[PDB]
């Protein structure tokens, strides 16, 4: 789901991914955060 | 009218590639024949899917339109 509707990466991409945990700075239920869930196709890179 | 202003406008892995050359013509009705060349300009790093386009004129144009 979310490689390829939420974030989409090149195949090619020559990167880094940084995740930060922040159960203190986001969690409250938070509502306000969600998430791509369904769609037709797949996104494309930098969509 | 010798400002003859041709563009190339491309979309390439969320980026935008302007290619221009402003040269001296004395034929509006058609393209005069010759070559030249189109040095690139501008490179817009934005990361937009682009499937339309219009051209935006001041209102109170005679222009060519062609795919590659």
């Amino acid at each position: 789901k979310i490689a390829d509707y939420n974030y989409k990466l090149p195949d090619d991409f020559t990167g880094c991914v940084i995740a930060w945990n922040s159960n203190n700075l986001d969690s409250k239920g938070n509502y306000n955060y969600l998430y791509r869930l369904f769609r037709k196709s797949n996104l494309k890179p930098f969509e | 009218f010798k400002n003859l202003r041709e563009f190339v406008f491309k979309n390439i892995d969320g980026y935008f590639k302007i290619y221009s050359k402003h040269t001296p013509i004395n034929l509006v009705r058609d393209l005069p024949q010759g070559f030249s060349a189109l040095e690139p300009l501008v490179d817009l790093p934005i990361g937009i899917n682009i499937t339309r386009f219009q051209t935006l004129l001041a209102l109170h144009a005679a222009y060519y339109v062609g795919y590659l």
